[PDB]
């Protein structure tokens, strides 16, 4: 009959991309799966180019970047894409996971559980691209931050200096650091296979949290339209950056070659991690700041765990919908912090903003997922 | 120390989001290197070859590229030589090292200019005001000697005599040649030497803007023809 | 296609042995040393006379270099 | 209509179609090239080398 | 007979081809006036 | 029809324009750098070297060798053996000046 | 039910390897699949770690790699195995292929030009990986091969000098190898993927060629063992190299650091291109040898049109059988004859061994089983 | 001696898992092999009949 | 720049600072490294031994 249906590479892609039943009513918060896609592709293409380019030795490394800026054609362009690409990557992520948390898309158990791991694998990713250019932050900051888990007590110090391959981050360090930020993305394309096969066992979430199979339309031209606009939309934001405000999201420092011998006025790493340095930063102990800034990342995973509402979905949980709010603009404020100096007041500031987060996931929007179930006579 | 004086904003002829940078006060702002900064700084990533279709002509570029003397890799005999620069040649390091740097400075080390407009917030605007910022000490405050009061450096004590004032140099344009018109033109160039693209960039940027504004309300109208079948449909529950 | 609906089979009767029954190698040279043999025999002049030729082709080539290096009286 | 005389004389054949694109993108792209630079470069008047190179 | 009596895809398989020359044309970049005709 | 198809071949215009730049410049990225290319040519000054003396220079790192010929060395290199050669080349074809030849200074063999 | 029947990834794991119909009666030739897979896992590995230590500048690289085989905790093994890997896996793919051609498994067409599209990327991958460390045989080999390519008229010298990013193979050659050379080997997994997953429509054919639906067998535990013992083997056969004679199937050229002033003796690629580029030397002109070498590659993708045999495998076809081996012993020589300096009687010889190859695949095989089907009066 | 040594390093470490590797390879390849011939016993053993009415 | 006695960490020196010095000390031939000598000559050892007292 009719070979999108039948032939075993194009049925999948039909399965998957044009015959798929979406449901009607999906919003602009579900245009993030496949942004996120792109921010992907986006920096395998500009990653490989650069690195057709780049050296990992201490010694030409930093000067290998800035060669592609200056010598390389159109290598400028590339480069300050594959820098805010980083960017729009974390946006599109926390973006993404927003709209898994307030819709209650986390009850896709294994669908959500690879998307915690993706977060993770991305994570990695971005850490170790930055020291890349070896600049003053690249360095201080992947000093400071592989040291912690120095505090792990036993195997702490054997651990990190086994991580560097020499005892400070140093050439070994880097050179491995390459080789990891290259394939790490490879086996974010096949986890992200995965993040999509489990979904496709259950179609997606939408925005009242209700069944959709009574209004579901094909995939394509309803979904396939409107992506790209979402993904010109990207674009428009991604070059925006670009071409008027390359530097806008960066640190100078690292402008600055990595000295080993002079630490800069305040380390910080990039802006998409501030809200779990500050989280660290609170604790006074620093195995109690290492646990605290696993935890405010792998808390992700028990939040399935905490739901308590009758409903699925934030639509019609007014109480609900504020403290979700809540927990957003505490975020803003931990990356305030976290960019911050620690002195009065932050220091206070901090510690507070990391109390209501865990606070906010771990007891308030439970509580208040029941308190609302009371409002409604179940 | 530890207190602020950050910046004013300064309306560079390059701060407008479409404006390009001004090459005759780039040309003028290497003279300004050439002649006053590069016997303490080094501007290791601009070589001669740079300035060509920037602010010098080619054989422009080639005459001030062969009054620089630079070692040259080993001859038959196996020895190094010197000989004049090219185009080819980066712009020449004032000291073999940073350790000998720092000996010919009381032990403080110029950074090299390359990128200083970068990895210096406020960029141009912090430069200029430092280098037209220096003023005597306030009441109360003595600094270690042979480091100078500045409030727009950190700390206020830096290690850089005041490298600028009226007729520190001769324009090739003639030009008025007054301490904060020096200032500038050097602050011009510094940003170029940061970043070589700035112009083309800003060229790049009103292109995307245009393409982006034709195809933004074009993909947003296919959108809505698509989706006009499931806007306007009407709903109707029938039972027996 | 799983095991199932492969294909249609009728009338075959399959009788095996559990392992834990069972020799690992029944008569293993006494069978197969023969079963060897038979199957050398049946291959080899269809496989070896390539190699015969290979060998010899080889052989003769790098002889003829060999002596074109040399120098011959005049 | 305007559209209409294009509809019937380009667009209703998928192989014209994709032709009109092709031809109307090589046009597009020389035009639209042209106009911004010249857009640019009095948006820049003087600033650029190519406004003062006529100097050296 | 009634391949043969197709043949109906040579009319549009020359506009095709004509895709396939102009776009390779295109792509890579002078008797065409206006359009690189006037470097 | 045409209307909503006018909005379609316009869109794909402009998507054909930004597609052919985002590629092209991608391209080349791979296309000999700067610095390469201000090693690509050399010159040389030609009133500075001596008749029937050879000069070496460095080029794409290598030897290349400047020959000034005298009339002795012209003439004798004229009338060679036009086709005897190892590698059959006549010289008023392997120089654009009489007086001057030009040769990369690394011998073919090894 | 059963988890290993429903579970979304595990089906597919059950599916493609423990409950898989496989024929009870394929041979030891259908072990060199399960091995190749073992083979690229293998290089993965090995790669990722010695790029934990290599540097891809001209000036660093052949000095990184010894230093990875002097300095490097056990880096000289993971070289070493690296290296004889490759030689491993180039001998299971000329198995393999052999398999293909002798039982007829080219049928399978999609399943076959994918397997096609492998070989040549696995080509492309070791030729870019012989040129990483940076010695006489490594710069040499990849200036003469590329170069072919400048044979292209109208636009073979532009081509060329794109490829090398300036004037002759040099930092900026070595720089875009490594990339293309890291990230190629995940491109080949994803196309094995494919080639599995159009096998899969047809499941596998058998030395007899006939049919084998009624006499299928659980893969697990049949084939599970066995693919086991086969990678043992290969175990065995790769560490015999490394650690008895890590240096059998290279040349010492490749001990001498590349050197543009400086021609080899003899220059040869790996052994495993010889066969190649002994047809590419019989040809007189140079676009012709460039057209030759193509072609002696692309033949595979001709050969399911050149079948005539009413029988699918050969091992009914005697006449047939008699040519098999007559091409692969034409193909030991043709590898031979490129492993030889070009002088008599070499020079003769390859060209003879250059005319028998194609007219084998050509004309005389096609024929054979022609013939046999005539002496089968069909 | 030294100039071989000088070149590779390694030489003695390796022809001593070269040792090694022979030894449980000598070990594991018959047992591997006894255990591809235990499983497969069913089917080596199988007798087939064929019995139409 | 200084000169020092030799440590444990220092590579076996180099007998001239660069390979032209070496040429012209030569009669205009290099010698060859000798890291890998046994290994990137085709005989090894029974090359280099039957070269030295050959
Ligand atoms: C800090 C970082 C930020 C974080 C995020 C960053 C992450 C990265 C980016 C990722 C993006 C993710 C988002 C995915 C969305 C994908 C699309 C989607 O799902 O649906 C779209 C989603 C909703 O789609 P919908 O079909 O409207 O749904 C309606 C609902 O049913 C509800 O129905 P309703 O009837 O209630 O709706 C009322 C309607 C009405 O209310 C309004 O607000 C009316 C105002 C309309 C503005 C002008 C309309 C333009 C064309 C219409 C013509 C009539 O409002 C809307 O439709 C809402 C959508 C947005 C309004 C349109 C854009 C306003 C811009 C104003 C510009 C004015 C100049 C225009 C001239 C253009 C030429 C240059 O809309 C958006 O998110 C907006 C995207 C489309 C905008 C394109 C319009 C062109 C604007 C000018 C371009 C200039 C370019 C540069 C300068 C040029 C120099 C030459
Ligand atoms: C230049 C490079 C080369 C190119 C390739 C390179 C590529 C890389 C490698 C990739 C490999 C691909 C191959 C995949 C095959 C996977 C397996 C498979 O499918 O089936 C196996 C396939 C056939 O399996 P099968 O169940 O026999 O099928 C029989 C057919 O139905 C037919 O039935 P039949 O009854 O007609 O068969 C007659 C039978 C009988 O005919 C014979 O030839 C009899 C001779 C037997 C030799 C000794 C038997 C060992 C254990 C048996 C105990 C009784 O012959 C066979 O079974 C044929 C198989 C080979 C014979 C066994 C190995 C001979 C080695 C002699 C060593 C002697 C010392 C032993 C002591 C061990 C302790 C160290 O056999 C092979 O390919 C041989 C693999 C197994 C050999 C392991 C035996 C141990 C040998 C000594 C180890 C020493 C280690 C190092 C030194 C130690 C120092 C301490
Ligand atoms: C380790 C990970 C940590 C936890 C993750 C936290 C996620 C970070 C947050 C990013 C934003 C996520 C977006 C959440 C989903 C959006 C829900 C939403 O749109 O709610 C709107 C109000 O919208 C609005 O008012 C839309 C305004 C959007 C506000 C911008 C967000 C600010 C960014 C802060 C960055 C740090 C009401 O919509 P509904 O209830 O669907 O009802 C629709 C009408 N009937
Ligand atoms: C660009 C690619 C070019 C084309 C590809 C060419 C492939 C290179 C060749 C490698 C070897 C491929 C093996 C082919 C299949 C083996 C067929 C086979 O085993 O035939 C045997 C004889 O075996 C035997 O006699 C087995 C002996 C095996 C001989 C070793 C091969 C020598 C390697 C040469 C390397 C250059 C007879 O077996 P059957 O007909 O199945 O009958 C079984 C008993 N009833
Ligand atoms: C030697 C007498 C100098 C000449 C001539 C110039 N500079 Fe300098 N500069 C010098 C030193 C020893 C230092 C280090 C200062 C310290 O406190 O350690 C500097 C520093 C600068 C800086 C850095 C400011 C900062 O935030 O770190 C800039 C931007 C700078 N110098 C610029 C500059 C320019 C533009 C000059 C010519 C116009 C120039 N310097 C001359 C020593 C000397
Ligand atoms: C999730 C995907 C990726 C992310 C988030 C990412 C992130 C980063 C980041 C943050 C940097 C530092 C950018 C800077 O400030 O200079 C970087 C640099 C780099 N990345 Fe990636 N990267 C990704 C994928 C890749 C891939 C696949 C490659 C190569 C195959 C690559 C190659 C490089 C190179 C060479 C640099 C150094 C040049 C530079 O600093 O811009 N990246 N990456
Ligand atoms: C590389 C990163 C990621 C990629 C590429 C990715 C990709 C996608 C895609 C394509 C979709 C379907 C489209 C959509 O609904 O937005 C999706 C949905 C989803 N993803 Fe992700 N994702 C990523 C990360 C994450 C993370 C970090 C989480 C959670 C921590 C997550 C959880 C989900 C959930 C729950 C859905 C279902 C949403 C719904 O149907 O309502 N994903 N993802
Ligand atoms: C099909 C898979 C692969 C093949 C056939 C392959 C082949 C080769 C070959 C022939 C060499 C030269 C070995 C030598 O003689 O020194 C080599 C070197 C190298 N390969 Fe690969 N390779 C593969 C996969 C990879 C991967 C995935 C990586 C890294 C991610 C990698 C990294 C390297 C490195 C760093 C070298 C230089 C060190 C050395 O020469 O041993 N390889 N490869
Ligand atoms: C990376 C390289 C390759 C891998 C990993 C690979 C993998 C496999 C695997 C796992 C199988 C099934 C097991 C077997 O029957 O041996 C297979 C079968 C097959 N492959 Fe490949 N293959 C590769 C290259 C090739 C090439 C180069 C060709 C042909 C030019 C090819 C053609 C086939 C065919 C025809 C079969 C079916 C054999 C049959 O069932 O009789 N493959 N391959
Ligand atoms: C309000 C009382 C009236 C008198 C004081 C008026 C000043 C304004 C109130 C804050 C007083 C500052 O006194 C205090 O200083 C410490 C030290 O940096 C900071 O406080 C912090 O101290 C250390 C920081 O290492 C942390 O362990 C501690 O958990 C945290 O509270 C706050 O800045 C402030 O709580
Ligand atoms: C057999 C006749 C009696 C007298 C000669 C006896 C010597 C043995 C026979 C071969 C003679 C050698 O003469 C010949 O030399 C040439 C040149 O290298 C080689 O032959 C080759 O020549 C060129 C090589 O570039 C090729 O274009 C040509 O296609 C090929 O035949 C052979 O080696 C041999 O055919
Ligand atoms: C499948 C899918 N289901 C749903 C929604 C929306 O909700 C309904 C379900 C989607 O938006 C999508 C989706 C996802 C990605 C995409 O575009 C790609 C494809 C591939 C790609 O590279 C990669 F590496 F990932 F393969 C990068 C972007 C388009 C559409
Ligand atoms: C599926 C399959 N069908 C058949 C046969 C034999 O013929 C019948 C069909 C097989 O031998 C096999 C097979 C194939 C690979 C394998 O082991 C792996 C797996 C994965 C792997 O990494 C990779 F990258 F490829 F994923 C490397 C080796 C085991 C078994
Ligand atoms: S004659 Fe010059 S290298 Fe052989």
């Amino acid at each position: 009959t009719n070979i999108r249906k039948s032939h075993p590479l194009m049925k999948i892609v039909n399965n998957a991309f044009i015959d798929l039943p979406a449901p009607s009513n999906i919003s602009s918060w579900w245009n993030f799966g496949s942004l996120l896609g792109i921010c992907l592709i986006l920096q395998i293409l500009t990653g490989l180019f650069l690195a057709m380019h780049y050296t990992s030795d201490t010694t030409t490394a930093f000067s290998s970047v800035t060669h592609i800026c200056r010598d390389v054609n159109y290598g400028w362009i590339i480069r300050y894409m594959h820098a805010n690409g980083a960017s729009m990557f974390f946006i599109c992520l926390y973006m993404h996971v927003g709209r898994g948390l307030y819709y209650g898309s986390y009850t896709f158990l294994e669908t959500w559980n690879i998307g915690v791991i993706l977060l993770l694998t991305v994570m990695a990713t971005a850490f170790m691209g930055y020291v890349l250019p070896w600049g003053q932050m690249s360095f201080w900051g992947a000093t400071v931050i592989t040291n912690l888990l120095s505090a792990i007590p036993y195997i702490g110090t054997n651990l990190v200096e086994w991580i560097w391959g020499g005892f400070s981050v140093d050439k070994a360090t880097l050179t491995r650091f390459f080789a990891f930020h290259f394939i790490l993305p490879f086996i974010i394309m096949a986890i992200a296979m995965v993040h999509l096969l489990f979904l496709h066992e259950t179609g997606s979430n939408n925005p009242t949290g209700i069944s959709s199979d009574v209004d579901k339309i094909p995939f394509h031209p309803y979904y396939t339209i409107k992506d790209i606009l979402g993904a010109l939309l990207l674009i428009l934001a991604l070059m925006l950056l670009v071409l008027f405000a390359p530097d806008l999201l960066g640190d100078p420092d690292n402008y600055t070659p990595a000295n080993p011998l002079n630490t800069p006025p305040h380390i910080k790493p990039e802006w998409y991690f501030l809200f779990a340095y500050a989280i660290l930063r609170s604790i006074p102990n620093k195995l109690g700041g290492v646990l605290a800034l696993a935890f405010s990342i792998l808390i992700l995973a028990l939040i399935p765990l905490l739901h308590t509402s009758k409903q699925r979905s934030m639509m019609f949980r007014p109480l609900s919908q504020c403290l979700f709010w809540a927990l957003v603009a505490d975020l803003l404020t931990l990356t305030w912090i976290g960019g911050q100096p620690v002195e009065h007041p932050y220091i206070t500031i901090g510690q507070l903003a990391s109390v209501l987060y865990f606070l906010l996931i771990l007891v308030l929007m439970p509580t208040a997922g029941t308190i609302e179930n009371k409002l409604l006579k179940w | 120390s530890d207190l602020e004086l950050h910046p004013p904003s300064y309306p560079w002829s390059h701060r407008g989001l479409l404006s390009s940078l001004d090459h005759t006060s780039i040309r003028r702002g290497f003279q300004v290197y050439k002649q006053v900064c590069s016997s303490c700084h080094s501007m290791d990533y601009v070589a001669y070859r740079h300035l060509v279709g920037v602010c010098y002509t080619e054989d422009e570029a080639k005459a001030l590229a062969e009054e620089v003397e630079v070692q040259d890799g080993p001859n038959e005999d196996g020895e190094m030589f010197m000989r004049p620069g090219k185009l080819s040649d980066y712009f020449p390091k004032p000291y073999p090292n940073p350790e000998a740097a720092r000996a010919a400075n009381n032990g403080a080390l110029p950074p090299d200019l390359s990128y200083i407009v970068r990895a210096r917030h406020g960029g141009e605007d912090y430069v200029f005001s430092l280098l037209t910022g220096y003023c005597e000490p306030p009441t109360g405050v003595s600094l270690r000697e042979g480091l100078y009061f500045n409030p727009y450096f950190p700390g206020q004590a830096i290690g850089m005599a005041p490298p600028i004032y009226n007729e520190v140099l001769e324009f090739d344009d003639g030009t008025p040649a007054t301490m904060s018109q020096v200032a500038k033109d050097v602050c011009t160039f510094l940003r170029w030497a940061a970043e070589p693209e700035h112009d083309h960039r800003k060229r790049m940027g009103l292109k995307m803007l245009l393409m982006m504004g034709l195809l933004l309300p074009l993909v947003y109208a296919m959108k809505r023809h698509k989706w006009s079948v499931l806007k306007s449909r009407k709903l109707a529950y029938r039972p027996p | 296609r799983q095991f199932g609906h492969l294909t249609r089979v009728r009338h075959v009767i399959t009788y095996s042995l559990s392992p834990f029954e069972q020799r690992a190698f029944p008569h293993y040279f006494s069978k197969g040393i023969p079963n060897v043999l038979r199957r050398t025999r049946a291959c080899i002049l269809r496989v070896a006379p390539p190699f015969v030729a290979f060998y010899l082709v080889y052989t003769w080539g790098t002889q003829e270099f060999e002596k074109s290096k040399r120098k011959n009286p005049a | 209509t305007l559209t209409a005389r294009l509809y019937s004389l380009l667009f209703r054949r998928t192989s014209t179609f994709a032709l009109t694109i092709v031809v109307g993108a090589l046009f597009f792209e020389r035009a639209f090239d042209q106009g911004a630079d010249a857009i640019y470069e009095h948006i820049n008047e003087g600033k650029l080398w190519k406004h003062i190179k006529h100097k050296y | 007979r009634y391949r043969q009596l197709a043949r109906n895809w040579v009319p549009t398989a020359s506009l095709w081809g004509a895709v396939g020359a102009v776009g390779l044309v295109w792509a890579t970049d002078d008797w065409v006036p206006y359009i690189n005709g006037k470097f | 029809k045409g209307f909503s198809y006018l909005v379609t071949a316009t869109t794909t215009v402009g998507v054909a324009y930004a597609a052919k730049n985002v590629v092209s410049q991608f391209v080349s990225s791979m296309s000999a750098s700067a610095d390469v290319l201000a090693m690509s040519k050399i010159e040389i000054k030609l009133s500075d070297i001596p008749e029937g003396k050879n000069m070496a220079f460095k080029w794409r790192g290598k030897p290349l060798f400047v020959r000034h010929r005298t009339k002795k060395e012209i003439d004798q290199e004229a009338a060679v053996e036009v086709s005897q050669l190892r590698d059959p080349q006549h010289d008023l074809e392997r120089v654009k000046k009489p007086e001057w030849v030009i040769l990369i200074g690394v011998c073919t063999h090894l």
